[PDB]
C-alpha cells in the first residue's frame, strides 16, 4: 500500500532543463532503491537513473551521464531527477520507480536499472516530458 | 570459522532452517557457499561505508550495527561482530527475520542468482542430519 508521488515535467526548449520529484509515501522501512526509467512510443523501456536510498549511491544510463543527476532529500524519501542539456531524443514518459526489498547483502541499485527494471516493484504513474526544437 | 558443508546444514537445521517460510534446507546452505564460502569471518566493505558480514554477508547500513556507518538502520538488533562467531546462532536468527521481510530469500542477491529454481537439495546430499 505504498505510493509513489511525482511531480514536474511537460514541455521544454532542446538545451533546456527539468527536475522531476518523486515522494514515496506508505514505506516504514524502505524503499531500498529509487529510480527513474523512460518510455519513448518507439523505443525500448531504458532504466535513466537510480539511487541507494540508503548510502546515496548514483547510477546513470550512459545517454545521460553528464548531464542527469539523482538525488534524495532522503529526510522525507524523496528522490530528484535534475536533467540538463535536454535533446529532443530525450522525450517520453517519465516514470518513477522503487525497489522495496531490503536486501541481506550490499544490492547495486543500477543492476535493477540496466535489467529491466529487475526487483523495481512499486510505479509511479508517468511523467510526459516534451522537448521541442529550437526555432 | 570456516565451515564444511554437511557440517553447516546439520547447524542449520539444528537452529531451524530446514524448510524456514518454505525453504528447503539446501537452499541456506546454497546461499552461504556464494555468499562467504561458509566463512564465518566473511567481511566485505561497500563503496556506502557499509559493510556485509558473516557466513550469510548481512549488511552494516539496515541489518547490524557496526558504528561506522552513520545514519543507519540496525533492523535485527545485535553488533554486527555477532554476526563473525563461530557460533552461527545469530546470523541465523537475523536470517530469519530478513527473510521475513516480504520477499523472502530474494534479499540475498547471491541466492538469487545462484540457488533460485536450482536443485537445491544438492547442497546437503551425502550429509546426515
Ligand atoms: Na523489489
Ligand atoms: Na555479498
Ligand atoms: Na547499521
Amino acid at each position: 500500500d505504498v505510493q509513489l508521488q511525482a511531480s514536474g515535467g511537460g514541455s521544454v526548449q532542446a538545451g533546456g532543463s527539468l527536475r522531476l520529484s518523486c515522494a514515496a509515501s506508505g514505506y516504514t522501512i524502505g524503499p531500498y532503491c529509487m529510480g527513474w526509467f523512460r518510455q519513448a512510443p518507439g523505443k525500448e523501456r531504458e532504466g535513466v537513473a537510480a539511487i541507494n536510498m540508503g548510502g546515496g549511491i548514483t547510477y546513470y544510463a550512459d545517454s545521460v551521464k553528464g548531464r542527469f543527476t539523482i538525488s534524495q532529500d532522503n529526510a522525507k524519501n524523496t528522490v530528484y531527477l535534475l536533467m540538463n542539456s535536454l535533446e529532443p531524443e530525450d522525450t517520453a514518459i517519465y516514470y518513477c520507480a522503487a525497489d522495496s526489498t531490503i536486501y541481506a547483502s550490499y544490492y547495486e541499485c543500477g543492476h535493477g536499472l540496466s535489467t529491466g527494471g529487475y526487483g523495481y516493484d512499486s510505479w509511479g504513474q508517468g511523467t510526459q516530458v516534451t522537448v521541442s526544437s529550437r526555432r | 570459522k570456516v565451515y564444511g558443508r554437511c557440517e553447516l546444514a546439520a547447524a542449520m537445521k539444528r537452529l531451524g532452517l530446514d524448510n524456514y517460510r518454505g525453504y528447503s534446507l539446501g537452499n541456506w546452505v546454497c546461499a552461504a557457499k556464494f555468499e562467504s564460502n561458509f566463512n564465518t569471518h566473511a567481511t566485505n566493505r561497500n563503496t556506502d561505508g557499509s559493510t556485509d558480514y558473516g557466513i550469510l554477508q548481512i549488511n552494516s547500513r539496515w541489518w547490524c550495527n557496526d558504528g561506522r556507518t552513520p545514519g543507519s538502520k540496525n533492523l535485527c538488533n545485535i553488533p554486527c561482530s555477532a554476526l563473525l562467531s563461530s557460533d552461527i546462532t545469530a546470523s541465523v536468527n537475523c536470517a530469519k527475520k530478513i527473510a521475513s521481510g516480504g520477499n523472502g530469500m530474494n534479499a540475498w542477491v547471491a541466492w538469487r542468482n545462484r540457488c533460485k529454481g536450482t536443485d537445491v537439495h544438492a547442497w546437503i546430499r551425502g550429509c546426515r542430519l
